[PDB]
């Protein structure tokens, strides 16, 4: 998977730009970077291909680049219209195709907003069942992107991790959950389990224990 | 005008076999070369496989480990895809796009979409939901407690508290697909601290589907 920011954000009007860190096997050993924009509940669309070239009738305001084995997608004069996911891809050493993660544009227009984070440890119930799972909860951020990256202890946790899709609130600010599944074993080994929200910059963290 | 129609998706059990299609129209077919594309829940864009204008190539994805089989027929302006060996986190949508061409060479990138088709791979039925109560932690100011709405299968579940005479507080998030095949969501009110105790708060939780209904006390 080439690499994307999560998440880049621009005011109307002002100048973005979203990199796709490949290597040379893919964006540096060929000149065939294409960048789509899938729009909320829609079906991709070419937007840039070749790595600067733009498709017949696709806003001038869309440009591509790429030094060594990184490609960039250059947005001039955001436009509302122009919030949604966007995905660089490339030709590969294999004949393949490959993607990169995606990033989502937004198009601030209101202030920033930093998360409310709350994380619940697994219920009685649930462990008597023979079950465990930590439910990180995320409220009233804006924009809506937010990584969140699990910690049992102090080491890092991939395995069990499942997290949704910011989802705007009643007060147009975002909601996201994150689910850590544990065996109840695991939870009773460590000492501690954090969760941890990075949202623009800065980094909220909670914690829970097991007794 | 150029268009795709992906079809064939729906439930479908692990293990199973199925086959997706698309339809072309408003272009040539038999000049192009065709891929799917596919996207899991919430995650990126993921090339699965191209075939050739002829059908004669094939390339697919290493990390299907052989799983999948694309094919087309030119004479039904049709292409396909299948499966073997499915599996629960096979379950994503799954787009048809088209490889742009010309004098015809393949010019490498995708410049025809569908609106893909969503295949959910789960071997369950209809399956109610478990309710743990996600009780108020030691804290107090604002207390947050709420109901955990685990192992139902299909979408969705509506959740109110206190029989709707609760509204204000109340985050009821979207649900994620786990590794089981079954979904799990939750819901959050926030309450005062001093309210613990006195008020009583219970979630009302209706699976429409199994036709469940279960009230869960959440408390201290
Ligand atoms: C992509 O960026 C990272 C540093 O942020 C670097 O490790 C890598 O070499 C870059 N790729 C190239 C060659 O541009």
């Amino acid at each position: 998977a080439l690499t994307q920011p999560a998440s880049v954000s621009g005011s109307p009007g002002q100048t973005i730009t979203i990199s796709c860190n490949g290597t040379s096997s893919d964006v540096g050993g060929f000149d065939s970077v294409s960048w789509y924009q899938q729009s909320p509940g829609k079906a991709p669309k070419v937007m840039v291909f070749d790595v600067s070239h733009r498709p017949s009738g696709i806003s001038n305001r869309f440009s591509g680049s790429k030094s060594g084995n990184t490609a960039s997608l250059t947005i001039s004069g955001l436009h509302i219209e122009d919030e949604g996911d966007y995905f660089c891809s490339s030709l590969t050493d294999r004949s393949h195709r490959i993607f990169g993660g995606g990033t989502k544009v937004t198009v601030l227009g209101q202030p920033k907003a930093a998360p409310s984070v709350t994380l619940f440890p697994p219920s009685s119930e649930e462990l008597q069942a023979n079950k465990a799972t930590l439910v990180c909860l995320i409220s009233d951020f804006y924009p809506g992107a937010v990584t969140v990256a699990w910690k049992a202890d102090s080491s890092p946790v991939k395995a069990g991790v499942e997290t949704t899709t910011p989802s705007k609130q009643s007060n147009n600010k975002y909601a996201a959950s994150s689910y850590l599944s544990l065996t109840p074993e695991q939870w009773k080994s460590h000492k501690s389990y954090s969760c941890q929200v990075t949202h623009e910059g800065s980094t909220v963290e909670k914690t829970v224990a097991p007794t | 005008q150029e268009q795709l129609v992906e079809s064939g998706g729906g439930v479908v059990q692990p293990g199973g076999s199925l086959r997706l299609s698309c339809l072309a129209s408003g272009f040539t077919f038999h000049k192009y070369g065709m891929h799917w594309v596919r996207q899991a829940p919430g995650k990126g864009l993921e090339w699965v496989a191209l075939i050739s204008d002829d059908g004669m190539r094939k390339y697919h994805s290493d990390s299907m480990w052989g799983r999948v089989t694309i094919s087309r027929d030119n004479s039904k302006n049709t292409l396909y895809l299948q499966f073997s060996s499915l599996k629960v986190e096979d379950t994503a949508m799954f787009f048809c796009a088209r490889e742009a061409g010309g004098p015809y060479y393949n010019y490498h990138y995708m410049d025809v979409w569908g609106k893909g088709t969503t295949v959910t791979v789960s071997s369950a039925s209809t399956k109610g939901p478990s309710v743990f109560p996600l009780a108020p932690s030691s804290k107090g100011g604002t207390a947050a407690l709420g109901c955990l709405v685990k192992d139902y299968f299909p979408e969705p579940v509506t959740v109110s508290w206190n029989s709707g005479a609760l509204t204000s507080g109340v985050h009821t998030f979207p649900a994620v697909l786990q590794s089981s095949g079954l979904y799990s969501l939750s819901s959050v009110v926030t309450v005062p601290s001093s309210s613990l105790g006195t008020q009583t708060y219970i979630c009302n939780v209706n699976h429409k589907p199994s036709n469940t209904k279960v009230d869960k006390r959440v408390e201290p």
